[PDB]
RNA sequence: GAAUUUGGACAAACUUGGUCAUUUAGAGGAACUAAAAGUAGGUUUCCGUAGGUGAACCUGCGGAAGGAUCAUUA
RNA sequence: GGAUAGUGGCCUACCAUGGUUUCAACGGGUAACGGGGAAUAAGGGUUCGAUUCCGGAGAGGGAGCCUGAGAAACGGCUACCACAUCCAAGGAAGGCAGCAGGCGCGCAAAUUACCCAAUCCUAAUUCAGGGAGGUAGUGACAAUAAAUAACGAUACAGGGUCUUGUAAUUGGAAUGAGUACAAUGUAAAUACCUUAACGAGGAACAAUUGGAGGGCAAGUCUGGUGCCAGCAGCCGCGGUAAUUCCAGCUCCAAUAGCGUAUAUUAAAGUUGUUGCAGUUAAAAAGCUCGUAGUUGAACUUUGGGCCCGGUUAACGGGGCCUUUCCUUCUGGCUAAACCAGGACUUUUACUUUGAAAAAAUUAGAGUGUUCAAAGCAGGCGUAUUGCUCGAAUAUAUUAGCAUGGAAUAAUAGAAUAGGACGUUUGGUUCUAUUUUGUUGGUUUCUAGGACCAUCGUAAUGAUUAAUAGGGACGGUCGGGGGCAUCAGUAUUCAAUUGUCAGAGGUGAAAUUCUUGGAUUUAUUGAAGACUAACUACUGCGAAAGCAUUUGCCAAGGACGUUUUCAUUAAUCAAGAACGAAAGUUAGGGGAUCGAAGAUGAUCAGAUACCGUCGUAGUCUUAACCAUAAACUAUGCCGACUAGGGAUCGGGUGGUGUUUUUUUAAUGACCCACUCGGCACCUUACGAGAAAUCAAAGUCUUUGGGUUCUGGGGGGAGUAUGGUCGCAAGGCUGAAACUUAAAGGAAUUG
């Protein structure tokens, strides 16, 4: 089920049984690539690029049209951020809930949720520095993480 | 499932769990604490020898009784005083005070066989000769 | 989480036979599951199975024909030295004339009589009778 | 070339100080025993905790049933 | 460097600051010499191994040392310690855990015997010596074989003319327990095997040990003994917590053996890997996070054809082709490509085979020790100079070595190309087995490497996106949390007012307030707490818990998604967050209720043990404590198995309903479907001791992953130790002893 909850939901997306280039698309293969790098240069994460492409321009998913995934496209042209997207968002959430916990001391529910979020951050950071994406230590700390997010 | 580890490399947890569980027994706990040597009435032995301190008259009931009473005996090696069970009537007059009786167990691993509470030993020899044969007028007691 | 897919397949087949169904669907699929089903199919314990292929892992539809008493998996997969093989049979088969235990040897996945005939052995995998 | 002698390493052992541990004397007390034989009433059952009482026991706060659901309509 | 026979922190001088450990280091115990092995036999295990073989260590405790190849030797020496011997009192000598033997200790263990004859050892060595060893004595440790009787005749009972048993009936045969000429045996004897002579008629030459309610086999026996306010009266009957009180007859089991005591093993699945249990019988941490540990989705050469060839058409073997034998090099066919040949795991785990593995022991083949336990003997002949078989085989489950396999489970490779391949060209860096007579140095060529750059050669290099997971977004949803704010009656108190004699309290009184007006009524004000009815077999939260309005702050599940990354996960000692009520230290405020306390009346009955006042507390802030029947008495993750009706959240569809004021969005409702919840009813495909359970199912046909806890009842959550807490106390947590039951679930008197 979940990782830090009692839920057991299964809501997700379902990739179709067709790896071949839907016929009503028939537009291009590279034009979406410089459009993707334009969207990234505008300042979006790969997930936001994907949702805008499937909401506006009929790209079912960028993996089937181009042959490469979105993050590899951004990494190929030197648009990759120094830390990955999901770890960045987890650190941002931890910073916000830590500010809230600082202003309201007696919120013990926020204390428990912060402990859960930080344990999730530690697991993800251990995976990233194991697969050699992050620097070999990267030393997640309470203070400098704020200076890490902005 | 079953509540225990089952991995192929999970033998150390099984071993230490079995060690602790075996410590929660009674035979193993007394065997590997050496209880039969420090606190046992014997020295972890089968028979023993001791002088008869006194003879105590615990009868069955009020005067219409069956005479089943025996003696209080102090040991030779431990110096500990226990109570015995002399066999049937006619054997009671043989065992006097300070009579160097040889004793055995009674047959329930340290528990009282029979309906006499508080006896775990029985006299096997009196004055270092016999008790069964001396009762059956087959031999005679040597003097001192 | 899914520790063993072979356990799921064998438990599904046992439950389907004990309920009294005709065909059963198994997900996921594996080379080990396929080879186990091929041995069970060769010895007549199951009927005919098909490999439905989506892109992810596959599914298997097995059509049973009865004559299946019990199939089961042995987790963990112990190393079975050859002189020990009949010992395993003597633990978990009802008799000596029928009943099979399945060994994953370096010559493939095979029943124990073929393992004794080929003078080869390996890890244990499961049993069927 | 003996008795004898200087220094050193190897060191048994004796005197003191501390420490570890076993056994035995010692007021006091509390427990248990067979002690054949001493001085009518309340009845929900508990749990945690606080206070009080020769004596179980009582009271305050929170919790459990290991406590016996009838009539009606929908 | 010293020292040693030699390496070495083995020691010394100098310099570094290292080494081991939750995969349990270091410390403590051992009624611990280690092993070959022993008992137990369905398997796996459990228990013992002082002891006949191998290795270690010691000779009362330590230390030191000469001789010698070898000793830190003690049937050698020296000193100290503890014992202790001798005497002329000056001095001298000591070491049985060698063989006998003595004392002591104990439940527990033999002759101060004979001999080198065997086996081997020592010496100058065939010859001497050997308490090593062998022989005999004691010996019911254990083990082997089997004496205490067999056959008739007569009379009866039979089945019934051939077969059994009975008998104070009867006949003779056979033989060794012993005694013993002899011979053998033996170093000399004893004993065994052989044997002249003697040796059997029952109190002979005599078999015992336990038992007879059940377990567990065999008494619907006999007599006597001790008790009676039971009947009779001196004969007795019957009863006797006489737990039989004792003898005799008869019977059962084993037998030259049988019983008892302690320990251990099997039956025991009361240790449970195989193979236990945890709703209620012992036992699921109050809940969650989380390190070590254990465990972890699928995927990459499959298939086909060809032959040859092993066993009685089936099983199993290897080479060729199918894009398919890749790799480290010499000698030849040749014009980088073949043959004859030396071999190779990126790293493992696993598995087959093999070597090297003391004997004895175990399993086992042969052989009539007269049989057998044993032993490795033996067998056959013209038994006159002889012949010949054998002393096998197996097991050894870890580690190390060699080897065939490549399923299963792991590890790595090209993502900033810094990747591979070459008769692609340039430069640098080094080396020479050589030839110029051998050598040292100098140079070129040649050949071999390594490095830095440019041409190409190529299908140039990135597995799915798990009805695993985390992330993003969209619309929601909730009595989820914090802060601030708003409201509702109610309770208590106060002010003003109306009217009069009681108001409270109890089963009955009394204390209490009251003609300065009690209780009651009306208007108003203040304080603190709490949020009824709505409120449900509804919701939210990890649990504890959460119920007036509004706003802010951050969070959360479920649904939807042709979004994102590609294993990031499950469980979890160490460690940590929260944790009802009660309780502790200070501040606040104190309306109700209220431990403690104070008073009233205590009336057989309180069945109806009370009343009033009231401290701490109840509320809050900052610190503490960490326990509850913290309960669903049911750990967490995953898979599958059965029908039905409600209900909450999200989504999909309806030429469906309703309100629009025109039937457009949207809301409420109905029908169908789906996902995720809280629950409910019936049933057993199943389970269970039952109550009952869709999980407590998928289990004698026993294995998806993982953590914690239990081992008959008391003593006892007690004692002691540690640790946390100001304290209360919490966490961990025994033993001696005592007992044959304690207990769970239903039906019935």
């Amino acid at each position: 089920g979940r990782m830090h909850s009692a839920g057991k939901g299964i809501s997700s997306s379902a990739i179709p049984y067709s790896r071949n280039a839907p016929a009503w698309f028939k537009l291009s293969s590279e034009s979406v690539i410089e459009q993707i790098v334009k969207y990234a240069r505008k300042g979006l994460t790969p997930s936001q690029i994907g949702v805008l492409l499937r909401d506006a321009h009929g790209v079912t998913q960028a993996r089937v049209i181009t042959g490469n995934k979105i993050m590899r496209i951004l990494k190929s042209n030197g648009l990759a951020p120094e830390i990955p997207e999901d770890l960045y968002y987890l650190i941002k959430k931890a910073v916000s809930v830590r500010k809230h916990l600082e202003r309201n001391r007696k919120d013990k529910d926020a204390k428990f949720r912060l402990i859960l979020i930080e344990s999730r951050i530690h697991r993800l950071a251990r995976y990233y520095r194991t697969v050699a994406v992050l620097p070999p230590n990267w030393k997640y700390e309470s203070a400098t993480a704020s200076a890490l997010v902005n | 499932g079953k509540g225990k580890p089952r991995g192929l490399n999970s033998a150390r947890k099984l071993r230490v769990h079995r060690r602790n569980n075996r410590w929660a027994e009674n035979n193993y706990k007394k065997r590997l604490l050496g209880t039969a040597f420090k606190s046992s009435p014997f020295g972890g032995s089968s028979h023993a020898k001791g002088i008869v301190l006194e003879k105590l008259g615990i009868e069955s009931k009020q005067p219409n009784s069956a005479i089943r009473k025996c003696v209080r005996v102090q040991l030779i090696k431990n110096g500990k005083k226990v109570t015995a069970f002399v066999p049937n009537d006619g054997c009671l007059n043989f065992v006097d005070e300070n009579d160097e009786v040889l004793l055995a167990g009674f047959g329930r691993k340290g528990k009282a066989k029979g309906d006499i509470p508080g006896v775990r030993f029985k006299v096997v020899k009196v004055s270092g000769v016999s008790l069964l044969a001396l009762w059956k007028e087959k031999k005679e007691k040597p003097r001192s | 989480t899914r520790s063993s897919v072979l356990a799921d397949a064998l438990n599904a087949i046992n439950n389907a036979e004990k309920t009294g169904k005709r065909q059963v669907l198994i997900r996921p699929s594996s080379k080990v599951i396929i080879k186990f089903l091929q041995v069970m199919q060769k010895h007549g314990y199951i009927g005919e199975f098909e490999y439905i292929d989506d892109h992810r892992s596959g599914k298997i539809v097995v059509q049973l024909n009865g004559r299946l008493n019990k199939c089961g998996v042995i987790s963990p997969r112990f190393n079975v030295k050859i002189g020990d093989i009949e010992k395993w049979t003597a633990n978990l088969l009802p008799a000596r004339q029928f009943g099979y235990v399945i060994l994953t040897t370096s010559a493939g996945i095979m029943d124990h009589e073929e393992a004794r005939r080929k003078h080869v052995s390996g890890k244990i995998l499961g049993f069927v009778y």
